[PDB]
């Protein structure tokens, strides 16, 4: 029984007036979905597809593409490390271990408390800064295994 | 800040260029770079590319022509149309003209990225601004350019 | 152009695909994500030739085939060592993953995957590592899913939603975890869901109603067949194994029904293997039904019909030309009533007038792709005949595809093509009571009343030529569309008129033939087409006689004192109360049919007829031309007591012991003979297929492969001893595999398409000069129309509006795929899918009544108060009611009639 708000609306309206097809406002509107309550319903393709225009298909298609369209529930903050090279270089699996230690989590698996979900990602895109790993919009560099507690219990 | 500025907007000091900007945040996959799958990601499809010689200069984002170009691209011809176009050929002398962002990366004493000429050599880059190894590494392999 | 093979000058096509010129060549180069039909992409890399600029050159560079040009002056290789192990790397990705479950599969040597790997000559393995799983999905009553087996060529999504424009099926997943389906578990909804099954060269998309009763392919007993349930007359390959028929294929037919069938002729073959059927002569005395063979039934059938005073003979639209033509000679030509309504065979026979005296061209099924500007009348094309529909949506693709030939860029690559069009569509405009499934291409749709569509009709007609007469009382706001329509129409190069007698007006085709009339005044390459109601209603009409009506006032008088009925149910084309008064009034009753029909009870004698999978026979399409279909099996093979002889053997037999106090069981060609000497108008039926006498070097043609297994044990369980094949004395065909399926055979016909090394169905390329063109040595069926030299007149009858008024309601009909067709609701796998029997509402009508929506309601006719669930119709109108057509209880010609006391139950 998923329902779009009305904010989510607009924001899906603003978004096709923006391009020459609602078909390409269908990934930014999985995006408004997935930032406002966290991952992509099962209903929610069925009510991009109404509102678009476009088949459920085409949108569960875009849905499960992109990587970071989440059609799982996900905890409240995604931990994504980085799983590159020139993160392997300086160093991701102490990091990843600090993080699986801390977490007792596997990547692709979330924590009981529904607090963190831990992935990896194809690159941060900062690789001179040692290595690299995002949690909640927020980029973290120049990372040591013993920073991991520190840095991760100053998120809710 | 530019679309109140006057520009980015329609009437464009005057000259009635009519041109608008947005930014679209892909939703994240290593294939959206290529041209074509950006262009298929950019009209919100799986961003699978597509085959050339049909190419995004005659037939590319819904049918009408575009072109992609990087922000690099993007960003060194400002220069050539304020400073000039002999200065921006006269700036190396390599038949690659203009200045790249170069830079090492990789357990090295000053990893960065720095604007240099086309022409230097990587044993120069490494030796002076990325400071080169580490004290107890050997540089056993190198690639020019990332992954 | 030219181009150089292995060294090898070839002359081929220049502004085709390579692949497609080297596969019209006779050469082999293996292929996954290329379909004649679907263009080319580059799904796989199967086609990698070795491309050289020149003719001295020894490096090359592997190109792939169905994506170079066949330009002129290439210079390529497909069998030098680095294509050839290129293609064997491929094949060898492909089955990197791939489950070990061949035997326990359903494609088995239909399979195109087998074939390639095959042909690429892999196989050794040394992949060791662990394969890739996906879960399955219930895809409805006919396709199941398997989607291990997936190559990931991308063919099915593309036909789906590319060609068919089906919103169901869709790729999902990541670069290794890609799937193929649906987002959730349901029913495909698209019409022409079934052609995934021979579209997926794998296992994935497969025939549940084949899954069911499975045999392989080479244990399949085939036959050129026509499909029988309804207008368009899709060639299909019926085959068969221990006698009941086992699976529909597609025969190719680059005509009419080239790649694709739909899914009423794909699954509705279950009606020929119920175990209700009457497999012998059944006659009654009291309440006695014993069993006689043939010659005691023609005897005892013989004398009944001496004794009697007059007979009277009622045909039906299902049976073969031969069929009715032979109850045509059993009775009087005075007396022989075919047996549909007056207002449906008015119909018929005006839109046959259209055809035959129109002087305007009706285009063929492969050419209805072609066209410019669609208008459809009053037919819900899309659900009565659906074919029509899929080439309208490859018309309507035509625009796209003229706006990529303008810039210059190939027509094999449909990739670019769709880049370029971006919902870029021809002109479609669709009319009927409610929407319709070609409401998402349509430029525009039309819910009206039948009165209104047609009023819509002579509008158009009148503002395309003044000529034509007028329509008063039109809304400037319809009057918008109305000159949107018309500016659609005569900017058009070849537009297209569709109708049909479904819509149950006469004034629908009338406005139709005047829109074409005025399209032709002007200039235009305009073409009509319409769909009837089944598969010879057109042969019926032009073979011509009496309405059912006047067989029944016959009844009820006494003027007549014998019926025979051939393969009629009766209660379709009249009320059933009627029908059985006059019955029951008649003092003999006979019905020559091959299903057990409600009439059967207290019908004094029941011949056991044959239906299209045990009969030889002729049927007409809706276009006008005329195609047989070939008997698949001989039904006394097993259980030899049965004898279920052809209609027209039947009642030729029957008109011989009552002349000549003898039998006959003649043959096919006679009956042909006959036909075409006495009517005039029928005489293009020996011109379909040649005579029985008719060998490819002295040799007939083999209806089962020459790997047909068990043959000496296939009867054991009866009797080990074993019997002698089946003669076939009517036709061109023997009952074994010593016949002749090659591909270079000079014939049109053909049972199944199998070659060396293409066990598949795309093996159809091998029996075509070209691939995805016409069939190799001509096509199956003559057209047996010409256009007449001068059309028809300005037809001047123009409808009123349509008035709702109080206490009556106008009845308007749907006409449901799986629901609508006297045969199809026989299948039980067609049970499940049909919908519950519902009626429609208007939400002021609804209002008006105090009826929600999913509640019972009563309604009375022919004084009969029956119960059935509303719903609510959004584009249905005021003062009207709808009803599904063909269904159990609600007759086709209910459509167009009145309805009284809408009560709630
Ligand atoms: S399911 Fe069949 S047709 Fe579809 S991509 Fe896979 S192998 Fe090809
Ligand atoms: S689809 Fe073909 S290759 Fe795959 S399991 Fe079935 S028969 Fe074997
Ligand atoms: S369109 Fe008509 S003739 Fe063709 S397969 Fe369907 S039911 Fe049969
Ligand atoms: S390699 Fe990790 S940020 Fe680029
Ligand atoms: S047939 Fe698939 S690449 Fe050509
Ligand atoms: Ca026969």
């Amino acid at each position: 029984a998923f329902e779009l708000s009305a904010a989510e609306r607009e924001a899906i309206e603003h978004e096709m007036h923006h391009y020459e097809d609602p078909r390409a406002a269908s990934i930014e509107a999985l995006k408004i979905v997935q930032k406002q309550r966290g991952w992509v319903p099962d209903g929610a393709i069925h009510a991009i597809a109404d509102v678009l225009g476009i088949p459920a298909s085409d949108v569960e298609g875009v849905a499960t593409f992109y990587s970071q369209i989440f059609r799982q529930p996900v905890g409240r903050h995604v931990i994504r490390y980085c799983d590159s090279v020139v993160c392997h270089i300086n160093g991701y699996q102490g990091i990843q271990a600090a993080l699986e230690k801390k977490l007792n989590i596997k990547p692709g698996q979330t924590t009981f408390d529904g607090r963190f979900t831990l992935l990896p990602t194809c690159c941060l895109g900062n690789c001179d800064k040692g290595p690299n790993m995002m949690i909640d919009e927020d980029t973290h560099a120049h990372l040591t295994p013993e920073a991991i507690p520190e840095l991760l219990e100053r998120y809710k | 800040e530019a679309t109140e500025a006057g520009l980015l907007g329609k009437n464009i000091m005057g000259t009635g260029f009519d041109f608008e900007l947005f930014v679209h945040t892909g939703a994240g996959r290593y294939i959206c770079g290529e041209e074509t799958a950006l262009i298929n990601s950019l009209e919100g499809r799986r961003a699978n590319p597509r085959s050339k010689p049909p190419f995004p200069a005659t037939s590319g984002a819904w049918g009408k022509p575009t072109c992609v170009n990087n922000v690099e691209t993007l960003c060194n011809v400002p220069a050539i149309l304020a400073n000039g176009v002999e200065w921006y050929q006269n700036i190396s002398k390599s038949k690659d003209a203009g200045t790249k962002l170069m830079g090492f990366s990789g357990r090295v004493k000053n990893p960065g990225l720095w604007e240099l000429p086309f022409g230097t050599t990587a044993r120069e880059i490494l030796e002076d601004y990325a400071g080169g190894m580490r004290d107890g590494l050997k540089f056993k392999a190198w690639q020019p350019g990332g992954a | 152009a030219t181009i150089h093979v292995d060294g090898k000058e070839y002359e081929v096509n220049g502004a085709d695909n390579l692949l497609e010129a080297c596969l019209s060549l006779g050469l082999d180069i293996p292929y996954f994500c290329w379909h004649p039909a679907l263009g080319s992409v580059g799904a796989c890399r199967q086609c990698a030739v070795k491309q050289y600029q020149n003719a001295e050159d020894t490096r090359g560079r592997l190109v792939m085939s169905c994506m170079t040009p066949a330009s002129d002056g290439t210079f390529i290789s497909i069998d030098d060592e680095e294509a050839k192990q290129f293609r064997e790397s491929v094949v060898e990705w492909l089955m990197t993953n791939h489950p070990h479950d061949c035997p326990v599969c359903e494609e088995g040597g239909n399979c195109h995957l087998q074939d390639m790997t095959v042909m690429t000559g892999h196989s050794f393995r040394r992949y060791r590592f662990t394969k890739r799983t996906h879960r399955n999905q219930d895809l409805g009553p006919f396709i199941s899913h398997e989607m291990n087996r997936c190559i990931a060529c991308y063919r099915c999504v593309r036909y789906y939603k590319d060609y068919a424009g089906g919103t169901d099926l869709g790729v999902y997943g990541a670069h290794d975890n890609v799937y193929f389906g649906r987002p959730e578990d349901g029913t495909l909804e698209s019409e022409f869901s079934g052609n995934l099954v021979e579209i997926c060269p794998t296992g994935v998309f497969t025939d549940k109603t084949h899954s069911e009763r499975y045999n392989r392919k080479w244990d399949m007993q085939f036959a050129p067949s026509i499909c029988q349930q309804c207008s368009i007359g899709c060639n299909i390959s019926p085959g068969e194994r221990y006698g009941e028929l086992r699976r529909i294929e597609n025969r190719y037919n680059g005509t009419v029904n080239h790649y694709f069938l739909c899914d009423r002729g794909r699954f509705g073959y279950g009606y020929v293997n119920l175990k209700d059927r009457p497999r012998q002569p059944v006659q009654r005395r009291g309440d006695d039904f014993i069993t006689l063979n043939a010659e005691q039934a023609m005897q005892g059938a013989a004398d009944i019909l001496r004794q009697s005073k007059k007979v009277i003979g009622i045909g039906s639209p299902r049976a073969s030309v031969e069929s009715n033509f032979a109850l045509r000679e059993l009775v009087g030509e005075e007396n022989f009533y075919t047996g549909i309504a007056h207002g449906e065979q008015e119909r018929l026979q005006l839109a046959l007038k259209v055809l035959r005296e129109g002087g305007i061209y009706t285009p063929a099924l492969r050419e209805i792709e072609s066209y410019d500007a669609v208008l459809v009348l009053g037919e819900d094309v899309t659900q009565t005949g659906a074919r029509v529909a899929l080439a309208v949506r490859q018309a309507v693709k035509g625009k796209a595809r003229e706006m990529a030939a303008a810039q210059k860029v190939a027509d094999w690559q449909i990739a670019a093509i769709l880049n370029i069009g971006q919902r870029a569509k021809h002109p479609l405009f669709v009319t009927n009571v409610d929407d319709t499934r070609l409401d998402d291409i349509a430029a525009w749709t039309y819910r009206a009343p039948v009165e209104d569509q047609a009023r819509l009709g002579f509008a158009i007609a009148h503002a395309l030529d003044n000529s034509a007469p007028a329509v008063d009382g039109i809304e400037p706001e319809l009057q918008s569309k109305i000159d949107v329509i018309v500016q659609a129409l005569a900017g058009a190069k070849k537009p297209l008129i569709i109708s049909g007698t479904n819509a149950g007006s006469l004034e629908v085709i009338q406005a139709a033939a005047n829109v074409a009339k005025a399209l032709k005044g002007r200039g235009a390459d305009v073409g009509i087409t319409m769909i009837a109601r089944s598969v010879n209603s057109m042969g019926l009409g032009i073979m011509g006689g009496g309405s059912l009506e006047e067989a029944l006032t016959e009844l009820e008088t006494g003027r007549a004192d014998a019926v025979v009925v051939l393969e009629n149910d009766l209660h379709r084309h009249a009320s059933a109360t009627r029908v059985n008064a006059a019955l029951a009034k008649a003092p003999l009753v006979m019905v020559v049919d091959h299903q057990r029909t409600a009439i059967m009870e207290n019908a004094h004698l029941v011949l056991s007829a044959a239906s299209f999978a045990e009969s030889d026979g002729t049927v007409i399409n809706n276009e006008g031309r005329a195609q047989r279909f070939f008997q698949v099996y001989d039904p006394a093979y097993y259980d030899s007591k049965t004898v279920m002889l052809e209609s027209w053997r039947w009642l030729h037999s029957l008109h011989s012991t009552l002349l000549s106090r003898e039998v006959d069981w003649t043959q096919l060609d006679h009956v042909i003979d006959a036909v075409v000497a006495k009517i005039p108008e029928l005489a293009g039926i020996k011109d379909a297929a040649p005579d029985a006498t008719f060998r490819i070097r002295g040799q007939k043609l083999a209806r089962e492969p020459h790997r047909y297994s068990g043959r000496t044990a296939m009867r054991a369980n009866i009797s080990v001893h074993e019997p002698r094949q089946p003669q076939d004395i009517d036709t061109m065909f023997t009952f074994s595999m010593e016949g002749n399926n090659q591909p270079t055979a000079h014939r049109s016909q053909v049972p199944f398409a199998w070659a060396p090394g293409w066990n598949s169905p795309q093996a159809w390329n091998k029996f075509q000069d070209e691939v995805g063109g016409k069939l190799r040595f001509g096509d199956p069926g003559v057209r047996l129309f010409e256009t007449s030299e001068n059309g028809l007149d300005y037809f001047t009858s123009v409808p009123a509006r349509f008035q709702p008024q109080d206490g009556k309601w106008r009845i308007a009909p749907y006409y449901h795929l799986f629901g609508s067709d006297e045969l199809s609701q026989r299948a039980p796998v067609f049970q499940s899918r049909m919908p519950q029997p519902y009626i429609k509402l208007n939400p002021a009508d609804a209002a008006k009544l105090g009826v929600n929506a999913g509640t019972r309601v009563s309604f009375s006719y022919d004084g009969n108060t029956v119960t059935l669930p509303v719903e609510i119709a959004e584009g249905l109108t005021a003062g009207q009611v709808g009803l599904p057509m063909g269904m159990s209880g609600i007759a086709p010609v209910l459509a167009g009639a009145h309805l009284e006391d809408l009560k709630e139950a």
